[PDB]
């Protein structure tokens, strides 16, 4: 019986410990998709109001 | 945005100010040629003679 308790404790920390992982790529994403946005938002201001 | 505008408007003052001078002062020799007098002229030597 204690055994078994070890070995389960051993599988739930690592599955969120990797679970965490890909939350954080996500984020990863997100944050590149919203900084290149801006900058690509903000050329086709610049642009804009420079050719005005 | 802003500051690159402000600086070829500073840019464009300066060069219109490049234009004129250089066809004043070719516009002032002309006046010389068109105004000079030998009393004039000798009132130049007599003054710096008087002054060297």
């Amino acid at each position: 019986d204690l055994d078994l308790a070890k070995a389960s404790a051993t599988d739930q920390l690592k599955k969120a410990k990797a679970e965490a992982q890909v939350i954080i790529e996500q984020a990863n994403k997100r944050r590149s998709q919203i900084l290149d946005e801006a900058k690509a938002e903000a050329e086709q201001e610049r642009t804009k109001i420079v050719a005005q | 945005a802003q500051a690159e505008i402000e600086a070829e408007r500073k840019r464009a003052r300066e060069e219109l100010r490049k234009q004129v001078a250089i066809l004043a002062v070719a516009g002032a020799e002309k006046i010389i040629e068109r105004s000079v007098d030998e009393a004039a002229n000798s009132d130049i030597v007599d003054k710096l003679v008087a002054e060297l």
